[PDB]
């Protein structure tokens, strides 16, 4: 009672993943991330991949 | 503005005083129109009008009008906020009588005219009659009548006597009542009387009448006849969405008591029949009691929901009750949160902080700014730039920001480290970056973890987050003084890892000119950064004189020592780096850096080893796998060795050989035996190498496994967590507390099958548990701790007393627990210290004990020295800075006018989660007690003489035989009896027997003076006492525990305050926690606040009464000096929370707990709290009187004094 | 031994035992025979029949009601002209054997005593009968106020004696001068308070002069007929206090608590004490319980909300929920406006009005969610609050439009404000301001003029600009 229309919008986000995000696995192994680091400052093997 | 805070009894004059009308009708809002209606609860005449200078008839509907009431409606035209301000009343029919002065035990109507609460409450009711004027009659005043007895009554006099019923008679009792009179007659009648109980409720009563006296309140007053109406706003009715209301309960409560009351009119008016009028005033009482206090005259009125109503008094008390939820605790602008990252290249006095936080929180700054340099005209082109986020706005943050200090705070704020000021650094995201090395100063790490930003304001705001609360400058722990930002995990494994030693490695061997040469080597893959080389070390050496002696010489090391020690500062020797650095070698080049140079080198210092450890442990590879677990060959061995011999004991118990206990406790000791060998061999297996040196031949190294380096380290691991990684996980304790016989013989890296999964279950459940409940108590009982410690603040510099307390080490058998350099590390001594066996004065009186004096007292072997304490100070509020000693989280002498209090609570409850005869040394012998003293002055050993190798002055050597933790420290603060007392002779003589009458035994004690003192003693006590023999003051009569209240009674203030601080020092040390002893010193002087006066002397305090012992000294103090006769004491333990209830002020005591009670007596009483204290002046909003605000309030008493 | 004031009203509602009808009929016979002794005693007053007979004349000529002022006739203007022309005829006995036929006559007696037995033949309207009965209150006030300030004065026996027939003479003051005992000087300095005294009640007592022993007797019927009446109906509503319980057991849980409703039907039931009739042959029972349940349900409808509506529009809102009921039975679905219209008759539009009346507010204490911790209370803004930046707004827009002003001239300046009321205590028109200077109402409407096409100008407007 006392309303006469309502209008109901839908918003569609798309989240990336950010520092201070919340990430985790499957043994209590919870974390955030501190940096998104660039591709060649992180570790990689021999082939190349890292 | 004001000085003070009244509270007493409010006349019916008053409250019509306060009052701008009366309330008449109990409508609230018109249906309709939505606007109030006349005389009702919200009615704009009585309290104002709605709209901001407008009236309801619309009339006068503008500013100009202002100060003019309507004729139409009868509105002041002012502002709508004065309706949170306006009172209105109700004229009662019938007198109530008020419910908090009625069932706040004791009551204080039944106590004023000596009849019981049960007697009273007949009346109230309306069942009995009570005659208030006997006039010539047999009856008495205060006499019951039946209803049929009234009438026979009525029939043998009729009109000579009046017997009233209901609260009237109360109001008239209490009329015809002479208070002098009465209290002459306690005053005669006390004299006389021998019995205790009749004495005590006697003085009781005296007191009470004599507070009426002095107060001027009149006991006519207790009984409420105008009933005052709260402001509308503060019970608000207003329309949430789309016509649905919001209300308050007072509206009902109040709704219901003007019905009751126009019904009462009503039916007075119609000459109604006797039983509906008295129904009616019984419903009017209760609905005044439900309104006033609900839930406690009888059931609690429950509204629409199936929920009892919330009256004035569950609104002004409780945990979400005014004082604590609005009052103390208050949520605030200029404030953000977000979740915290780590910022590994930031510095300790900055801290990153997102730029859309900055922005919403710095917006009146940028307002500003951007008006003084004129990008934008007025403010709205101020808003709409910052809005549009445009270029400019972000330099203007960038020189708001630049030197603008911002508060980080964590719940929980478990001590004053929880909260510090930074400089903000402006980031992008919306996590907080934090430095590392104050993680351990919030307790906070990276998981998901929250923290909370405030901006300071004003200059004063900004001037004190930049003096005091600023990071750099909080680097002690105000607990016990040691650093609180020592490196922690990935730094600590970065420096062990640099400065490890490896044998035959690349590069051992050569010789560099420094610490850059090693560098160079290392950069160059020449030398290992484990490779033993000889380098010249420069090196300066700060003398205590201030003597900076340089040298050079050449040090055997590895290339990481070489290169840590170009970070190191000068003026510290290089055997600190010149080993391998654990958590403990950090924190003592901490400690020892702040120690000689001081808090600047310290944090640059500080800095710089955090980022070499970052750095290092980087470069370093450490990773954990699976084949660093080497499970040793011998755990399968001593599995089956243990497993054959608990089947040998398993086929002797038929034999009958054992018990069913016998062969637990034996099977027990059989795997807790196989488990300690297993973990011994791991450790010796995994902590262990064998490497070929230059020469070839085979040579032991301590191991570089990545476990091994992670527990030796200290970063982060232990052995235990090894054992159960690698070894036998070992026996479990059932739900109940039992050992389950068979243990987990598998590790996490074998796995563990589904029994021990489960039985592992059963233990991590309880340790969950107990983790919550752990934080409940260590939260209430950190609350009462501050609550009795809120008014110690630092107010002078010298009591000049000369008294004190003596200290010498601890001792708890053959070895020491902890030295008396660091008992006294801080403490002002209080008579000079002479050298042993000498009479040089080698510590003058009145010196602070550093690190110098610290090394001549060690030196020159020194046992007992008497040093002052907080305790024994003489200071009328507060204590003395001499008194007190050195800050420790300032490293110098205490400040005039700090909260100590507060910062013993915090240091005192933090820790509350973590909570859970052979000679060995050489010397002579001595019988005290029994003491053993090396040959200085030193006494290593002392043990209890029980009722005998050597004698006294023996010379004995080594080997020479003569022959819940939270609950307890909770318990020795409140000062709780023990379930069986052990009994103390309460005069000095001689013990003789007496009659064992039935029941229990009794015992006498013949004193000096003649005197025969009659002991009573249970049966089962163990007397250890024996006729004709003359025991001493405060022996002990019967073993067992020692409550501390009979310890102060018969031996004295100092032998309390030992032993309440070494059994909860015994508490903390137990579990590794260092807290120093002035923080448990100042409770225990909180906790002797009260006396009970004996003798009256010249001074106007009737014995037997409790008082407060500065008040006492006052007294004393003026009465010696007047010459006349001083008063005699006897000073009284009190727990920590009745200390706190026992305060002068109404206002803290109210806000701590049970405020019923708080505000009954000090409205019967009608005290004036002057505001002397930290909570109170917190609740009224002006100036702590500790830290800054102190001096202003020191003024604002010389304006007081002149 | 208890705490509920309900449990002790149900004791002491106990103490009193049921009568019988018999018993009820005879407490109806004592209110009907204290009723007819009230009745007769007031009419012993020189004024009621006057009073009475002047109501006659101006409802004879219909100046008032007929029916509200006859209740009714007893058989033991049809029918009530011949009554009162019988009462004017006596009447006319009366006021003429009154005093010509003289006052102790036992022919006046008798006159007065036959008037008597043909009033008592009456029931009357309770209002003007309460009117009758204050009447002859007041009357017997002032005189006891007369004596009991006359014994003030004097503190007796010599009083009493002469308290018979010479409380209210002049011999009474005559025989006082007369007398010479030792305090004849404080009655004598009495005397002035005594000539205060007698003088004031000497122009109500003739107005009823035969009434001057009488009053006093008549006021002793007067509570006689009282204390009677009073008793016999505190007897009947304390019997029948069990049928009150027993009708408001039906309205609990209705936002109004048990005791609450005992005490209005104990309202009604003493309405229906006062206008209950034994000669109609029935029993009080169904009287009461009409009485008694218009009094709980308009004591539900007046105080069972917090927004207070009308007992007419609770009869609606009533109405329509049952009618919804119904039709929800009947058609399985919840009705709608539409369909809930026609059945009852009327129009949609207010079927609405009624349903969007605002249900009982909810508490501010209610739990938002599962925690004991959270409020409806603290969700709750404040809106009537001006924000800080408005506020710096409008002192910033104060300051830009006196640096404007400060551009023009005195004049211009001064027509500006005094007729924008700037800085001033009120606006004004431009007579106003015409009167304050030496010109006229189109002078200053076009100085105004010019100072709005000045500051219409862009040179002095950019900073005003801003500020919309
Ligand atoms: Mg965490
Ligand atoms: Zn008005
Ligand atoms: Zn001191």
């Amino acid at each position: 009672p006392g309303v006469l229309k309502i209008v109901k919008v839908y918003l569609a986000v798309k989240r990336r993943i950010q520092p201070g995000d919340k990430m985790a696995g499957r043994h209590g192994n919870k974390g955030v991330i501190s940096k998104i680091n660039p591709v060649e400052d992180m570790p990689y093997d021999e082939n190349g991949q890292p | 503005e004001f000085d003070a805070i009244k509270i007493g009894l409010a006349s019916p004059d008053m409250i019509r005083s306060w009052s701008f009308g009366e309330v008449k009708k109990p409508e609230t809002i018109n249906y309709r129109t939505f606007k109030p209606e006349r005389d009702g609860l919200f009615c704009a005449r009585i309290f104002g009008p709605v709209k901001d200078y407008e009236c309801l008839c619309g009339k006068y509907k503008r500013l100009k009008h202002r100060g003019v009431i309507c004729e139409k409606c009868g509105v002041e035209v002012t502002q709508t906020k004065v309706r949170r301000d306006r009172m209105g009343h109700i004229e009662l029919a019938s007198p109530v009588a008020h419910i908090w002065f009625l069932k706040s035990l004791p009551s204080r109507i039944g106590l004023l005219m000596d009849m019981p609460l049960r007697d009273i409450e007949r009346v109230l009711y309306f069942e009995m009659y009570v005659v208030t004027e006997p006039g010539m009659t047999d009856l008495e005043r205060g006499q019951m009548l039946t209803e049929e007895e009234y009438l026979d009554r009525l029939e043998e006099w009729g009109d000579e006597f009046t017997a009233k019923m209901g609260a009237e008679a109360i109001k008239d009792l209490l009329a015809s009542m002479d208070l002098p009179a009465e209290a002459e007659q306690m005053r005669e009648e006390l004299d006389t009387t021998n019995s205790e109980t009749k004495r005590k409720k006697l003085t009781k009563r005296l007191k009470l009448v004599e507070a009426f006296v002095a107060s001027g309140n009149k006991p006519e007053w207790m009984i409420l006849t105008v009933l005052p109406v709260l402001p509308p706003d503060l019970r608000p009715l207003v329309p949430l969405d789309g016509g649905r209301f919001a209300t308050s309960d007072l509206n009902d409560l109040y709704r219901r008591v003007i019905n009751r009351n126009n019904r009462l009119k009503r039916l007075l008016e119609l000459a109604a029949p006797d039983i509906i009028v008295r129904n009616e005033k019984r419903m009017l009482q209760e609905s005044v009691d439900a309104l006033l206090d609900n839930g406690r005259r009888g059931r609690a009125i429950t509204g629409s929901n199936k929920r009892p109503l919330k009256s004035l008094a569950d609104m002004i008390k409780g945990k979400q009750g005014r004082f604590r939820q609005n009052l103390l605790g208050k949520r605030v602008d200029y404030s953000g949160r977000s979740v915290i990252t780590v910022g590994p290249y930031l510095r300790l006095h900055q801290c990153g902080l997102p730029k859309k936080m900055a922005l919403e929180l710095f917006k009146p700054f940028i307002y500003s700014k951007l008006e003084t340099r004129g990008l934008a005209t007025t403010i709205k082109a101020a808003k709409k730039m910052v809005e549009r986020e445009e270029a400019v706005v972000w330099d203007i943050l960038d020189e708001v920001i630049r030197e603008h200090p911002v508060l980080l705070n964590r719940a929980p704020t478990l001590h004053r480290l929880g909260i510090q000021a930074f400089e903000p650094v402006l980031i992008e995201g919306k996590a907080i970056q934090l430095h590392p090395l104050v993680c351990a100063a919030y307790n906070a790490d990276f998981d998901g973890d929250q923290m909370a930003v405030h901006v300071p304001l004003t200059l004063e705001a900004q001037l004190e987050a930049r003096t005091l609360m600023m990071s750099t400058n909080n680097i002690l722990s105000p607990a016990s003084g040691d650093p609180i930002i020592v490196p922690s995990q990935d730094v600590v494994l970065g420096l062990y890892y640099m400065t490890r030693e490896k044998i035959n490695a690349k590069g051992e061997g050569m010789y560099l000119t420094g610490p850059a040469e090693a560098e160079k080597a290392y950069r160059t893959k020449t030398a290992e950064l484990h490779a033993r080389v000889k380098v010249r070390i420069t090196e300066t050496i700060k003398h205590e004189n201030g003597k900076l002696t340089t040298e050079t010489k050449m040090i055997d090391t590895t290339v990481g020592r070489a290169m840590l020690w170009q970070i190191v500062p000068k003026g510290l020797p290089y055997s600190l780096v010149n080993q391998k650095l654990g958590k403990k070698q950090i924190s003592n080049l901490l400690n020892e850096a702040y120690r000689k140079l001081g808090l600047k080198d310290t944090v640059i210092f500080a800095d710089q080893i955090m980022y070499t450890g970052f750095a290092y442990a980087a470069l370093s590879g450490v990773s954990v796998g699976i084949d660093d677990m080497v499970v040793p060959a011998a755990k399968y061995t001593e599995i089956a060795e243990a497993e054959e011999e608990v089947r040998e004991i398993q086929e002797q118990f038929q034999s009958g050989l054992v018990t069913a206990g016998e062969r637990y406790n034996k099977v027990i000791d059989i795997w807790a035996s196989t488990n300690d060998r297993v973990a011994k061999a791991m450790m010796e297996n995994l902590s262990s190498e064998q490497v070929i040196n230059r020469q070839g031949e085979q040579e032991k190294q301590e191991s570089f496994n990545s476990i091994y380096m992670m527990a030796d380290s200290g970063a982060r691991g232990s052995a235990a967590q090894i054992r159960q990684l690698a070894g036998m996980r070992g026996l479990m304790a059932r739900p109940d507390g039992s050992i389950i016989e068979t243990p987990i013989t598998a590790n996490f890296k074998e796995g563990l099958n589904v029994l021990q999964y489960f039985i592992s279950t059963h233990g991590a459940r309880k340790g969950l548990a107990d983790t919550a409940l752990k934080t409940a108590n260590s939260g209430y009982l950190t609350r009462r701790l501050v609550d009795v410690a809120q008014d110690v603040v630092v107010t002078e510099h010298d009591c000049g007393t000369l008294e004190g307390v003596v200290m010498t080490p601890h001792i708890e058998g053959g070895d020491v627990k902890v030295a008396l350099t660091e008992l006294a590390l801080g403490r002002v001594v209080s008579e000079d210290i002479l050298k042993p066996g000498t009479d040089e004065v080698l510590i003058p009186r009145n010196t602070l004990l550093d690190e110098k004096w610290c090394k001549v007292i060690n030196d020159n072997s020194v046992d007992q020295i008497k040093v002052r304490s907080v305790v024994t100070c003489d200071s009328d509020f507060g204590c003395c800075a001499q008194c007190y000693g050195r800050d420790l989280a300032r490293g110098h002498l205490v400040n005039q006018g700090e909260a100590v209090g507060v910062i013993a609570a915090q240091s005192i409850g933090e820790p509350g989660t973590q909570l859970t005869i052979q000679a060995k040394n050489n010397g002579s012998v001595k019988l005290h007690e029994l003491t053993i003293i090396d040959e200085f002055g030193r006494t290593k050993e002392k043990h209890k003489l029980p009722y005998l190798s050597k004698a006294d002055g023996d010379a004995v050597a080594a080997g020479e035989t003569v022959a819940g933790g939270l609950p307890r420290v909770a318990d020795l603060f409140e000062a709780r009896k023990p379930k069986e007392p052990a009994i103390l002779a309460e005069h000095s003589g001689t013990v003789s027997f007496g009659k064992e009458t039935k029941g229990k035994r009794r015992l006498i004690i013949t004193r000096d003076s003649g005197d025969t003192y009659e002991e009573m003693i249970p049966k089962h006590r163990q007397l250890n006492v024996f006729e004709g023999e003359r025991i001493e003051r405060g022996d002990v009569i019967a073993d067992g525990p020692e409550s501390p209240h009979d310890i102060l009674r018969l031996r004295g203030i100092h032998a309390v305050t030992t032993y309440i601080a070494n059994e909860v020092q015994e508490v903390y040390r137990l579990q590794g926690v260092k807290i120093n002893d002035k923080h448990i010193e100042t409770i225990v002087r909180q906790m002797l606040r009260k006396c009970t006066i004996t003798f009256a002397g010249d001074s106007e305090f009737l014995p037997g009464e409790t008082v407060e012992y500065s008040q006492v000294k006052i007294a004393n103090r003026k009465l010696v000096e007047e010459g006349k006769e001083p008063a005699r004491f006897e000073r009284e333990l009190l727990g920590i929370t009745k200390a706190s209830l026992a305060t002068e002020s109404f206002i803290s005591a109210a806000s701590f707990q049970e405020t019923t009670r708080v505000l009954t007596e000090a409205a019967v009483s009608g005290k004036r709290d002057d505001l002397r204290g930290l909570k109170e002046n917190v609740i009224v909003g002006r100036l702590i009187p500790a830290g800054t605000g102190f001096a202003y309030h020191q003024d604002r008493q010389a304006k007081r004094a002149q | 031994r208890t705490t509920d004031p309900v449990r002790m009203y149900m004791r002491e509602m106990g103490t009193v035992e049921l009568l019988t009808r018999e018993g009820e009929i005879d407490i109806a016979k004592r209110i009907e025979d204290g009723i007819n002794q009230v009745q007769s005693a007031i009419a012993e007053y020189p004024g009621t029949i006057p009073y009475i007979l002047e109501q006659f004349d101006r409802v004879q000529a219909e100046e008032l009601r007929l029916t509200d002022l006859i209740s009714g006739f007893v058989d033991p203007p049809e029918l009530a002209r011949e009554k009162f022309n019988e009462l004017r005829g006596k009447f006319q006995n009366l006021q003429l054997a009154v005093n010509e036929f003289g006052r102790d006559s036992h022919q006046a007696s008798e006159a007065s005593d036959l008037v008597l037995d043909i009033f008592r033949e009456f029931r009357l309207t309770p209002k003007q009968f309460d009117h009758l009965v204050e009447t002859l209150r007041t009357s017997m006030d002032r005189v006891r106020t007369q004596e009991r300030l006359v014994m003030k004065a004097v503190v007796k026996k010599s009083f009493i004696a002469l308290f018979t027939g010479n409380e209210s003479n002049e011999e009474w003051l005559d025989k006082v001068l007369a007398s010479d005992k030792p305090y004849v000087a404080k009655v004598r300095e009495q005397e002035e308070e005594i000539r205060r005294s007698i003088q004031k009640l000497q122009m109500i007592e003739q107005e009823t002069s035969l009434s001057v022993e009488r009053i006093k007797d008549i006021s002793h019927r007067m509570s006689i007929g009282e204390a009677k009446a009073r008793r016999a109906k505190k007897e009947m509503v304390e019997a029948n206090l069990r049928l009150v319980i027993s009708i408001a057991k039906k309205y609990t849980n209705r936002g109004l608590q048990f005791l609450d409703l005992i005490q209005e039907g104990n309202i009604g039931l003493m309405k229906a004490v006062d206008k209950f009739e034994y000669r109609r042959g029935y029993k009080f029972s169904t009287y009461a319980t009409w009485w008694i349940r218009q009094a709980i349900t308009r004591s539900i409808a007046d105080q069972a909300r917090t927004i207070r509506i009308p007992v007419h529009m609770i009869e609606t809102i009533n109405k329509l929920n049952r009618i919804s009921r119904q039709m929800l039975q009947e058609m399985g679905r919840e009705p709608l406006p539409e369909e809930l219209a026609e059945r009852m008759q009327m129009p949609e539009d207010k079927i609405r009005k009624v349903l969007k009346i605002a249900k009982e507010p909810i508490s501010m204490e209610t739990p938002i969610g599962d925690d004991e911790d959270s409020h409806l209370g603290d969700f709750i803004e404040d809106t009537t609050l001006e924000l800080p930046l408005d506020s710096a707004t409008a002192t910033s827009l104060k300051a830009a439009t006196r640096d404007v002003l400060a551009g023009l001239t005195p004049r211009e300046a001064k027509v500006l404000r005094m007729r924008f009321g700037i800085d001033m205590n009120t606006d004004h028109t431009l007579e106003e301001v015409g009167k304050q200077f030496d010109v006229t109402r189109e002078r200053i409407r076009q100085i105004e003029a010019k100072a709005l096409r000045k500051l219409r100008h862009p040179s002095r407007s950019e900073v005003l600009r801003s500020f919309l």
